[PDB]
């Protein structure tokens, strides 16, 4: 034995994973369109669980803190590259997202935008630790809204809005629709990771994104033995 | 005018490449870190924490799932074998999958080091008796009887000592995996002895963890699920 | 022969047991030298009145008990002077001395796992076989001083394996060996202060891992008594009317 | 021949990227700086300046717009409440939008710090009486009466002291914003008292600003208008 | 908290905003052509208020001083990129602008020009502080022509000609018309910002670019209360 | 904004070119060298046998 660096949180967490994949077709008899339901422009909220194995992984801890490197690989659904100009716009948590291709949100300077071609190598940017709190939080045993208690007209329980990281709004530049069917795949890499309160690793299938709900058909991590006394 | 030739593999995007990319918000200053009481900086800290070892991975009913964290003795039994040997195989299928150690190995390819397994007797205070705990190194077969198990590495555990039996497993390795595991056996040295009024059956809880010489190597994502979009 | 007294309420106790006292994450509760402005109206640090020995109603352990849990500070949120402070303040911060004790004979049997899990989010059933997202009521998320019973101890009612609950601050209560457990909890949050009534910083789990047993004739229910004392409780906020 | 590989995201144009681009007029020498008496280097300087707080944001007539900068007492009123109050929410819709501080918060997303509110009594010299200015922290409801308002943080303001009442609001925060605001109530402690010849109604002007511990975070352009090309 | 750097003038003002958008189509039956009415070449005066929110922002002060970084993103109205060579020519304030595609102004060397392709990444140049005065001036309480006084039949009050920053003249290189319909979008980022006399922030809708005129329907910043005594 | 001109023979792949390329597994730590009794560092050692 010599080095234990592969079990640091950075080794464990840091590599670019395929988070989402935006789909931008042409016009015709196809459906749906979409996607993610852009009549001509997609809004994608930053969700680190876009990468499948990531949720169970990060839920090993209660609090986390990190930067994020985003990379944008764009092509036609055949993987062809075509001369099209794209806009990747970052909408910070507090800001309003575009609701159309003609939305004023697209020209709002405080939404940093990236203007890159498909012929250009994939775009790449860094997002800092965005929370108003001191750390992200995959578990919030309570109710964020501070009203007057005995009132839960909502089963909102367990959500924490301090984890909002922002939004990426994808678009082909121009006033007219693009001549090419496009796909934009978003990759994310966690950078400066710190984690705090370790907890048991997810034991059952996930049912919902926002809560630890499980099905009444509880299952074991594994039960291969016919009896404690045998081993085959 | 600084002369430059672009070398092979320029415009490529390597998902594991570690460079510095343009900050999206140069003037933004993130909320400063406050102190949070628990912090982990290396997963090996978690591998060193005893978690319950489901030696009794036999029942598969929702109502009987709690019975896998225990495994009993009883006055019924003679002086033969209590329960077979959880192969000292923290990364393989079986009892070890209940432990945090086993689940953390699932995110890696290689591991090597020593292991500790603590057995805790949760019987009556009035109950007494001796168990023989034995470890069999890889390649070796399960000892045919208590007598031949005694000829090897073993601890004779009496209930004058509550749980202070922690068996140490010398070495585990994955030089091959991508009878080749250790073997830990529990035998009745003596029968289970109780006076009038004491339950004639008691349960043992097994806790396991890795020692500080334990290391894991090749990172590798395996999984169960995560919810689909709707 | 030892009687430990702190305040107005007094308790007789054996300590320190099999494994001494467990200090969660090797960190004693502290006041907050750091947070946050700091302003003139800043924290109100009471004691020893508020920070006293509170003893909850005893729970009865049965052969068939699945386990209980309590949410902090939700348990004392309606109890005495601490309950008063937590309700009529805006910001809250505290540590806790949690003390769990059994009274059982040398002819009784069993093992409890006593643990502390920060941000203990509950998940209920979505149908035995199905996907209906219903979220737990207040009676289950914030069960008050009376606590709540686990429906599925194996998954800690949250899809999370109890076999690994020992990653959390814990102490075993093995009737054979010891009858009591003590856990010391520091304030744990991503903020220095939070709402006492809307956020439960942690949950306290008490789960039988080895079931209670006895021959018939012995007392069929074993009492689990819980005494808890806040330690570096801090109340910012100010005035309020609920 | 200096070896080089072009990393992902080269030919991209990031609108927040801060680099050096080619000067259009290398030989041009700009007119040198002279000294100009006023200069601002940080917007927080402007946040610390008292501006009029439109507590009375009730009339919407062009001719009654000046009435929003004042709000009166009057001998008419009993000993109840003068005016309910501007949630201490400098960035939210309401009275605070009249202040430079509020308008500067409109260009940002998060803020935190302490606030000052100065109330100025512009009544007759002969006028006298007491008001009770009270602060109710977030989460709390408006105190039902003067008596219960008195049990919390409050200042009893007499007109032996003209305006030298500055109420200080301890802390404001946007940990959530992207009854969760403070409350600063004003009550009649006493009725309004004047001799013969003094007007039976007087007005208070409220001025507000942030203290030096106040900071804003995430820049964000929101707007009204700017003329179209015709 | 710790840092107040986001409220410095550079943080407040510095990011690339979409100032203008020059439009260059082909020949046929469309209207208008234009734009900005080029019978074959567009002249665009540098107007920092091209970006909508920018005017109210800078009018927080009376005097300002800065550099400007301009970026030119060019494409077809579909956002397609095409093999076309462009000329961006900077016409310094004192200089005569081109009046045709054949103007000698295009070859006047003292008008710095940029020759870049659409295939090339967007062009980028910096313009220095151009004023003859010591600072720019968003408010000029007087009359720039110094003749003799009671002489006012020319609507000039309030304008300052010292703020002239120059002009960008956009064009496709060549003697023959381009084969492609083009759009050139101009982005500006203020660089080394200093500001001097703070003033109240614009309270009413703008009516005209050159003056602070407002309509007789004066409106309040907001009046949501039904009375001072309630809080809805 | 650092000025650069790309010289002839940039995008070429020379099979004998010796540069440094991106590591495929940056965080990976290879099994450390142990001592092995025989070692050769130059083929002329074998020519002399």
């Amino acid at each position: 034995s010599h080095s234990t660096a592969e079990t640091t949180l950075d080794s464990f967490f840091s590599r670019a994973g395929l988070v989402g994949e935006i789909d931008l077709p042409l016009e015709g008899t196809e459906r749906k369109r979409a996607r993610l339901t852009p009549n001509g422009y997609a809004n994608w909220d930053i969700d680190i669980t876009g990468y499948a194995q990531m949720r169970r992984k990060v839920e090993l801890f209660t609090y986390m803190r990190f930067d994020a490197e985003f990379t944008f690989v764009a092509c036609t659904p055949t993987g062809e590259v075509v001369p099209q100009l794209l806009q990747y716009m970052f909408v910070p948590p507090g800001a309003p997202k575009p609701d159309s291709r003609e939305s004023l949100a697209w020209q709002t300077a405080t939404n940093p935008s990236v203007f890159v071609k498909l012929s250009d190598p994939p775009a790449q940017v860094s997002v800092p630790f965005m929370s108003p709190a001191s750390a992200y939080q995959w578990f919030y045993d309570g109710y964020p809204t501070f009203g007057e208690h005995k009132q839960e007209k909502d089963l909102e329980y367990g959500a924490c809005p301090n984890n909002m990281m922002g939004t990426f709004s994808v678009r082909t530049v121009g006033t007219s629709k693009s001549k090419y069917p496009l796909v934009v795949r978003i990759y994310m890499r966690m950078k400066h990771v710190r984690a705090w309160i370790p907890r048991p690793m997810r034991n059952q299938n996930y049912l919902f994104k926002a809560n630890p709900n499980y099905a009444g058909n509880s299952i074991k991590p594994t039960g291969a033995s016919r009896t404690a006394i045998t081993t085959l | 005018g600084f002369p430059t030739e672009l070398k092979p593999g320029t415009n490529q995007f390597l998902t594991t490449d570690d460079g510095v990319s343009a900050p999206i918000l140069p003037n933004f200053h993130p909320t400063p870190c406050i102190h949070i009481p628990g912090e982990v900086r290396n997963l090996l800290e978690l591998c060193q924490v005893e978690t319950i070892l489901e030696v009794n991975n036999v029942p598969t009913n929702a109502t009987s799932l709690m019975e896998r964290l225990r495994f009993p003795v009883s006055a019924q039994a003679g002086k033969g074998e209590l329960c077979a040997v959880f192969r000292a195989d923290p990364g393989r299928s079986g009892p070890w999958q209940s432990t945090l150690l086993g689940q953390l190995c699932g995110y890696y390819t290689q591991w090597s080091g020593s292991l500790e397994v603590t057995f805790m007797f949760t019987g009556s205070f009035m109950a007494t008796g001796k168990m023989l705990i034995a470890y069999t190194p890889p390649g070796g077969p399960l000892p045919k009887d208590r007598a031949t198990a005694m000829l090897g590495t073993h601890v004779i555990w009496d209930f004058g000592l509550q749980s202070s039996v922690t068996l140490v497993i010398p070495w585990i390795s994955n030089t091959h995996y991508r009878y080749t595991t250790g073997l830990v056996s529990i035998w009745y040295q003596t029968n289970y002895v109780v006076p009038i009024g004491a339950p004639n059956t008691a349960y043992i809880i097994a806790l396991a963890a890795a020692q500080k010489n334990f290391t894991m190597q090749l990172c590798k994502d395996a999984s169960d699920i995560l919810q689909t979009g709707t | 022969d030892r009687v430990a007294q702190l305040t107005i309420g007094n308790s007789t106790i054996t300590t320190q047991e099999a494994a001494n006292i467990i200090v969660g994450y090797g960190e004693w509760p502290s006041y907050c030298s750091d947070s946050d402005a700091t302003a003139v109206d800043k924290p109100t640090r009471p004691d020893v009145s508020v920070n006293r020995f509170y003893t909850l109603d005893t729970k009865l352990w049965e052969k068939s008990s699945k386990g209980w849990y309590w949410k902090f500070p939700d348990v004392l949120t309606e109890t005495g002077v601490f309950g008063q402070n937590a309700q009529f303040h805006y910001l809250y911060r505290s540590g806790f001395c949690i003390h769990v004790q059994c009274n059982a004979s040398k002819f009784h049997q069993g093992a409890l796992l006593v643990a502390v899990l920060p941000e203990y989010v509950i998940g209920t059933v979505a149908g035995g076989t199905g996907t209906e997202d219903s979220h737990p009521p207040y009676k289950q998320t914030q069960p008050g001083a009376d606590g709540f019973e686990l429906q599925h101890p194996y998954v800690l009612d949250a899809g999370i394996p109890i076999s690994q609950l020992t990653v959390c601050p814990h102490q075993w209560i093995n009737l054979r060996t010891n009858n009591c457990a003590t856990i010391i909890v520091p304030y744990i949050n991503a903020l220095p202060f939070d709402s006492a009534l809307n956020h439960c910083n942690f949950g306290l789990l008490v789960v039988p891992i080895s079931p209670l047993d006895y021959d018939q004739g012995a007392t069929p229910v074993i009492p689990i008594t819980i005494t808890l004392a806040p330690m570096c409780s801090e109340f910012a906020g100010l005035r309020q009317a609920v």
